[PDB]
């Protein structure tokens, strides 16, 4: 239809207004540029909010809800639009209907609303939307609901969670005992959202990641972590890569709960966005204490960490520079020749010939300190040899006329090593 | 030093993956 004849049906006033705001739905569900300026500009939205209203002819209130939550799909200011009209508070209300079917798409909508940004979810939050939401999930059997009206709660609940400022703490605190339980049900897309979930609320001060971690999630993260479906492994990864960034101890859960055995898949994973999260992740967990580094030494990871610096994308091999500069700044002498037995002086001179200014250093201070080790077992002649041969002399020796903090870091490992 | 999520998403972005934030309904 055109929206002409939809304003004057709306306008006719109440059989002839669904068949009008139905087909206003039917138009916003099209697939191409469904024209959701126009309908504001026509004034629409003030009745589609009065249309969630009639408790007495709930096909108007499905109808309505549709078209809003398809309006609030678009941008933020279309997403105002329906804000501005007054629909959060008569969406709340639609939450307690009978009608399964109207319950849902306002848990959608409100999901759409929440989604926008921090002022729109704190707006949601302080309407009141926590506990009907949860409400609705304080069932014995997460299973006893549709399978469809639970992923939509889901993922309602994870977009209340994400986002400067951080959500209040007593709605972190209030919706996570039932994100716990949804994050070991047995559906793919929830688990997802669930991840989701608990990876927005570990992005942060110690303090938040301190406080998932409390939950007991750590070893489901990591069971997560080894899932087949890539919908799944991904958050999973985000959410362990965060909390890894934290403190010793709570980097310990991980470790512990068995997290670094999933490693070697996923530094090899050939999904380009798992390979450098996992490689950035073992760049925080080799900037911990020696006992851990002697751990992912134990775990066989030194060689998956050599195998991506010697071929990746480039991204990953800065973010393996990291792993490693990290690995040689806190690491026993030990464990720090262990790195040259593994093969790691050749990618990362062939890695030198880039011109980028801030990765020559990051691998100039792996080499320094790596030497240094050598200087205390005796073994600085055998090195100083093994980076010639490799042609790694001569890339250090062309530093010298190449940022000049890069070139005066070079010619010290030259006067000192190759004098 | 440990580096926090901002740190890598500064350094990487565009492109680095996120929920869904919008979904429109054609379904039902």
């Amino acid at each position: 239809w055109s929206v002409e004849d939809i304003v004057k049906g709306i306008n006719s006033n109440l059989e002839s207004q669904l068949q009008a705001t139905q087909a206003a739905r039917k138009l916003l569900s099209r697939e191409k540029q469904p024209p959701i300026d126009n309908i504001i500009r026509a004034g629409l939205i003030p009745k589609f909010v009065s249309f969630l209203g009639k408790t007495d002819c709930s096909p108007i209130q499905f109808e309505s809800a549709w078209a809003l939550t398809n309006i609030a799909s678009g941008t933020s200011e279309q997403t105002k639009a329906v804000v501005d009209g007054g629909a959060i508070p008569a969406f709340i209300s639609l939450l307690a209907s009978p009608h399964a079917h109207i319950s849902e798409q306002a848990v959608w909508a409100l999901g759409n609303i929440a989604g926008d940004g921090s002022a729109f979810r704190d707006l949601v939050i302080k309407h009141g939307a926590i506990d009907p939401l949860l409400a609705l999930l304080a069932v014995p059997d997460l299973s006893t609901l549709a399978c469809g009206y639970l992923r939509n709660l889901t993922w309602t609940l994870s977009n209340l969670c994400r986002n400067n400022p951080a959500p209040p703490l007593d709605a972190v605190e209030q919706i996570l005992p039932t994100l716990v339980r949804l994050l070991h049900h047995n559906d793919p897309e929830v688990l997802a959202d669930s991840c989701w979930a608990i990876s927005y609320l570990t992005d942060g001060p110690n303090e938040r990641i301190e406080m998932v971690v409390k939950k007991g999630v750590v070893p489901q993260l990591v069971k997560l972590l080894g899932a087949t479906e890539l919908p799944i492994v991904t958050p999973a990864l985000r959410a362990i890569g965060n909390i890894v960034t934290g403190t010793d101890e709570q980097t310990q859960k991980v470790i512990d709960a068995g997290a670094l055995a999933v490693f070697p898949s996923l530094l090899t994973n050939p999904k380009t966005n798992i390979q450098k999260e996992a490689t950035w992740t073992m760049s925080n967990i080799t900037a911990g204490r020696q006992d851990q580094i002697q751990q992912v030494v134990n775990h066989g990871l030194v060689p998956f960490l050599v195998g991506v610096l010697s071929k990746a994308d480039f991204k990953t091999q800065k973010e393996a520079a990291w792993a490693i500069t990290n690995y040689t700044s806190g690491g026993t002498v030990e464990q720090i020749v262990y790195l040259v037995h593994c093969g790691i002086i050749e990618p990362l001179m062939n890695l030198l010939s880039a011109k980028d200014t801030k990765i020559i250093q990051v691998i100039l201070d792996a080499i320094s300190n790596i030497f240094q080790a050598a200087e205390k077992l005796g073994e600085t002649e055998k090195l100083s040899i093994m980076i010639e041969e490799c042609g790694g002399l001569d890339k250090i020796e062309a530093l010298q006329r190449h940022n000049e903090s890069v070139y005066k870091a070079s010619l010290n490992l030259i006067e000192k090593y190759f004098s | 030093a440990k580096k926090k999520l901002r740190e890598y998403q500064q350094r990487n972005s565009p492109g680095v993956p996120t929920g869904a934030k919008k979904k429109k309904k054609i379904k039902n």
